[PDB]
DNA sequence: TAACAGCTCTAACAGGAATA
RNA sequence: AUUCCUGUUAGAGCUGUUAAC
């Protein structure tokens, strides 16, 4: 399942309300998730922002 | 050791409406914004027929007439709307039939009342909407009304009135939503208006609601069964429904018989994965060809190990198959506490065991009423004063508890024939139950398969 | 200590270059091998089905490791290799290895000094296993010391070599390759993660609107029982006829078991048949009532007698489900009394037993069913508030009066109901409470079991 | 199926919009048995000409 | 194949209307 | 049968454990 789907995103924005977080687009949600997904590992963080916005995708 | 896994409240599921405005609560939502298919104009005017004895008559004029005009709810007043006529809340006008079109019911049939024979009053009935087989352009639906006189062949051992009217009716291809006096009884006309209205338009072929952001890769297939108590032994009856979406915009629901003769609801290696591959060849036939990434399949009962291997060799590797059983008979039931003076949340899934989760599919629901705004609504605080919560057993899904909860949360909300929130069962569950009574009473139907609209 | 699922997150996010030291496992293995992942993998038995598989992937062989072949395939980063320890010639190429990216251990469990000594003199060096050393076991706690000794030494060292508990080798690998993107049409249709017949997910942490269930932990994971020996078969409906018109104080049930004095024995059984009395000890009474449903029964039996032996609640049975009723001599009791408030209507006496309003001689009274659910490997005590009616088969006769009563037995009151139960059942309340019941203490074979008196609760997972 | 006969009243109204929604709204018939059909051949009388 | 235990479900009736 | 599924009364099917045929 893709992403970018609008089923998916919706599922997956269920399933994390679930859980009790954030809702929607609301302020401290960037930096929550990104605190969940890496539990405080600022390099395993570093090196995923790394790959996100590497410089082979940038046209 | 009194620590259990931490419960996850799934959100109450979405419905989508005409512009695809989302909202939860379907009646509010209708009242709102319209059908789903309004954007469509799918079924445009609604024309429908009557079918009853003419001295009762009149009462039919009276309901179609009441379906034309505004009511207020004075019955679970928590939770209905006010209902503003077929014209307005659903963008279409009501058509009053024309006198070509209004039959009267045969005269025998009051006379076949006496002699207390079902078959013999199902076959005069059809009989007598017979004059109305040739006129199937001129009219969309029709509304057979069945006397209290007649109460005697309603129910009795062995026959079931409505279904085997139904079961003679879908071949010939023409809806029914049969009327009793029951709907004209009931107190709060408010309701009965909404489940009339709602009926009839989706049995004209419109859609009132569908669930809002449905994944259309993923086919949800339900099966159950039903008794008949034969002479010598039982006969199990066995039927499966589908629930999926198809690329188009509008969303299927069909049910049809697993198919000789079965003592046990254990479907074999054979009759399992025959069903499902002709469960597969029909979500084919609308995905343009498409395997179906995922598929849901929810038994009343426990899969047996030649039926999971059978369910299996089905479908090719891709599909991802999560076998789902559902039991509504458990010792567990649950109190919500911050004591809450309201129920515990629907939705709320407790994960007891490897593959053994309790789903509060009945609960209190948040936003939905209308009366005393900012608090929960108990739809059964009628019957049962805390909800019971189903168990669901899991035999073949990967994992994920998630996935099959939030999917059975959001099928137990697009029974159009109900006229609540939700229901205790997916849509799946039910449809497959009411097919299988119909099955059961009507051998002569496991040949084809059909619509939803038909049997709701 | 890490969990796995965080241990999946870290390969996930960099999985182009770490080790592997070591079927759908070894098939999936294979796969990645061919993906171009995982590019060096290293195993010490001959496991030859890993370069099969790989055939079967791609249909090309696959490099199994001459002088230092390891070494020049390593240097000349010509990926990926298969090579395996045999237990020199390796030595330097793991060092080279080590020094290049970090190593994931599985299905090993050390006990080799010479694979021992290789890795640690590999740890020693300024950039070793940059990225983690990760030993990877079915059960942390079953490891040998060595392996922990190690991973201490090296998080000593400054590495951040780590010790995860997963699943089975070939289980870990399914699970980290079901996430694993952008790989091709073929390989996904050769290997498919084959099928899961034995669905396992695993139960979330305890996590912290809490929902409270009815029901009561039983810890007592074992209990001593009696079995009398027959010169001649017997079938459990003569048995239970014979319990029925004798009525003697004891258990009984065939698997013959019994639990009870042995008076009572010898009144049920004459001596003729009887040829000895000894002991059983079913270790997991878990397994045991969940294998057989007679243990189910009994078990259940037993707990009830043990919970209503020296209280003056009445102990009924309905559709062989045993009901906790109160009796109407005792219902007077202080005991009572928090019952007496949680029936009670806006905050008053609430009558617990008396007459159904629109009955000739129906007596209502409160009660419980009390049933036993094995889940998983635990017992649980149900406990189900309802209203018992004193004829058995009259019940029905006061539907409308029941549909009354509970009518307005909402989340509160039903809360307080099951509160105001569990103590009258065991006399204190939820917080610390393991008391310990027993049944027939004065006999020879008694059992006692020890119930958490807190029913079971779990509150919603949160930030 | 059939064609409403409200069609031939639109078509000589010469509404075009009107004549394809209820063209679309005879559909509803054939859409109760979905899965039955593939494809759907639909006709159009030479008398619609004026709304082509 | 005949009992026994439990789990679970449907078959027929009856039945009131959503925090009082 | 506009609906909802709460009860009651029963039976069946699955598993098991014995006795065998
Ligand atoms: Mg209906």
């Amino acid at each position: 399942h893709d992403i970018n789907n609008h089923a998916i995103k919706s599922k997956i924005q269920s399933y994390m309300d679930s859980k009790g977080f954030p809702l929607q687009w609301s302020p401290e949600e960037y930096s929550f998730y990104f605190e969940l997904v890496f539990r405080d590992d600022y390099e395993a963080q570093r090196k995923y922002l790394l790959e996100a916005l590497a410089s082979r995708k940038v046209s | 050791l009194s620590q259990l896994a931490a419960h996850s409240t799934i959100p109450e599921p979405l419905l989508l409406f005409k512009d695809n405005r989302t909202d939860t609560h379907p009646l509010r939502g209708l009242s709102q914004y319209g059908p789903y298919s309004a954007c469509f104009n799918l079924p445009g005017q609604v024309r429908l027929a009557y079918l009853a004895p003419t001295e009762h008559m009149r009462k039919l004029d009276a309901i179609v007439r009441e379906l034309q005009n505004p009511a207020t709810p004075k019955e679970a007043t928590n939770y209905y709307v006010e209902y503003g006529g077929f014209e307005k809340v659903f963008k279409v006008p009501l058509v009053m039939p024309q006198e070509h079109l209004r039959c009267l019911a045969l005269d025998e049939c009051h006379g076949v009342a006496a002699n207390g024979n079902g078959l013999a009053l199902a076959d005069k009935i059809v009989q007598s909407m017979s004059g109305l087989f040739r006129q199937k352009h001129a009219f969309d639906v029709l509304l057979v009304y069945l006397p209290a006189s007649w109460k005697k062949c309603f129910e009795y051992d062995g026959f079931d009135l409505h279904d085997r009217i139904k079961a003679k009716v879908a071949p010939l291809n023409l809806p029914i939503q049969i009327i009793n006096d029951t709907a004209l009884t009931r107190q709060c006309r408010a309701n009965v208006m909404w489940g009339v209205s709602v009926a009839l338009y989706a049995k004209a072929g419109g859609i009132p609601w569908k669930l809002a952001d449905w994944d259309k890769d993923e086919a949800y297939i339900g099966l159950s069964y039903a008794i008949k108590k034969n002479a010598e032994g039982q006969e199990y009856t066995t039927c499966c429904s589908q629930v999926f979406d198809p690329d188009g915009t509008g969303f299927e629901f069909v049910a049809y018989d697993t198919r000789d003769r079965k003592g046990n609801p254990y479907l074999s290696y054979q009759e399992m994965q025959s069903v499902l591959s002709k469960s597969l060849h029909l979500y084919q036939s609308s995905h343009n060809g498409r395997m179906p990434r995922k598929i849901f399949i929810h038994k009343t009962t426990h899969f047996t190990e030649d039926e999971i291997q059978g369910a299996f060799d089905s479908f090719s590797s891709s599909t991802e198959i999560e076998l789902v059983q559902i039991i509504q008979s458990t010792n567990w039931y649950g109190l919500k506490v911050d004591p809450a003076s309201y129920p515990v949340d629907r939705g709320l899934y407790q994960p007891l065991t490897e593959s053994e989760c309790l789903l509060w599919t009945q609960g209190s629901v948040m936003g939905v009423n209308q009366q005393n705004p900012g608090q929960p609504v108990f739809k059964e605080a009628a019957l049962t004063p805390l909800p019971n919560p189903i168990m669901l057993r899991r035999f073949s899904g990967n994992g994920g508890w998630h996935a099959t909860c939030s999917s059975i949360l959001a099928l137990t909300k697009v029974d159009w024939n109900n006229n609540t929130l939700y229901k205790k069962l997916p849509v799946t569950l039910v449809y497959s139950q009411v097919f299988a009574d119909v099955v059961k009473q009507t051998p002569e139907i496991v040949n084809e398969i059909y619509d939803y609209r038909f049997f709701m | 200590v890490l969990t796995d699922n965080e241990f999946y997150q870290h390969y996930l996010q960099n999985s182009q270059h770490m080790m592997w030291f070591l079927n759908i496992g070894h098939r999936v293995l294979a796969a990645l091998l061919e993906m171009n992942q995982t590019k060096v993998v290293f195993t010490t038995n001959f496991d030859d089905v890993i370069e099969t598989a790989f055939s079967d992937i791609s249909g090309k062989h696959l490099s199994v490791y001459g002088s230092y072949a390891a070494l020049s395939a390593l240097n000349t980063e010509a990926f990926p290799i298969y090579a395996k320890i045999h237990g020199r010639e390796i030595h330097k190429c793991f060092l080279a290895a080590a020094i290049r990216f970090g190593l994931v251990v599985s299905g090993y469990s050390g006990r080799d000094e010479n694979v021992m000594t290789m890795l640690r003199a590999a740890i020693d060096q300024n950039n070793a296993f940059p990225h983690g050393l990760y030993w990877t076991v079915p059960s942390i706690s079953k490891s040998e010391p060595a392996v922990q000794d190690l991973i201490t030494y090296a998080q000593g060292k400054g590495v951040r070599a780590y010790l995860v508990e997963t699943g089975t080798f070939d289980e870990m690998l399914s699970k980290i390759w079901r996430q694993v993107k952008d790989k091709p049409a073929a390989i996904d249709a050769k290997v498919r993660t084959a099928r899961v017949c034995p669905v396992s997910i695993p139960l979330p942490g305890p996590g912290k609107p809490a929902l409270r269930t009815n029901a009561l932990p039983v810890v007592t994971q074992s209990i001593r029982c009696g079995v009398v020996t027959l010169a001649s078969p017997i079938t459990f409906s003569e048995l239970k006829e014979r319990i029925s018109q004798k009525s003697p104080k004891a258990l009984l049930t065939y698997t013959v078991l019994f639990l009870g004095g042995e008076p009572e024995i010898r009144k049920i059984f004459s001596n003729d048949e009887i040829n000895s009395i000894g002991q059983y000890y079913i270790d997991e009474i878990a397994q045991s009532v969940a294998a057989s449903t007679f243990l189910k029964s009994f078990v259940e039996e037993a707990i009830l007698t043990a919970l209503l032996r020296e209280k003056p609640i009445l102990h009924r049975v309905r559709h062989r489900t045993h009901y906790a009723v109160i009796p109407n001599a005792s219902a007077k009791d202080d005991r009572f009394l928090d019952l007496r408030k949680a029936v009670g209507f806006k905050g008053d006496l609430g009558y617990i037993t008396g007459n159904v309003t629109n009955a000739k001689e129906l007596s209502w009274a409160e009660a419980v069913s009390i049933r036993l659910e094995e889940r998983g490997g635990k017992l649980w005590i149900m406990l189900k508030p309802e209203i018992w009616i004193k004829p058995l088969d009259r019940r029905e006769e006061a539907t409308d009066f029941i549909r009354s009563r509970r009518r307005y037995r909402f989340n509160q009151c039903s809360y307080q109901i099951l509160d105001a139960w569990i103590k009258i059942l065991f006399g204190s309340i939820g917080g610390g409470g393991t008391v310990n019941i027993s049944c027939f203490p004065d006999a020879e074979f008694k059992a006692e079991f020890e119930i958490g008196t807190r029913t079971a609760f779990s509150l919603g997972v949160g930030y």
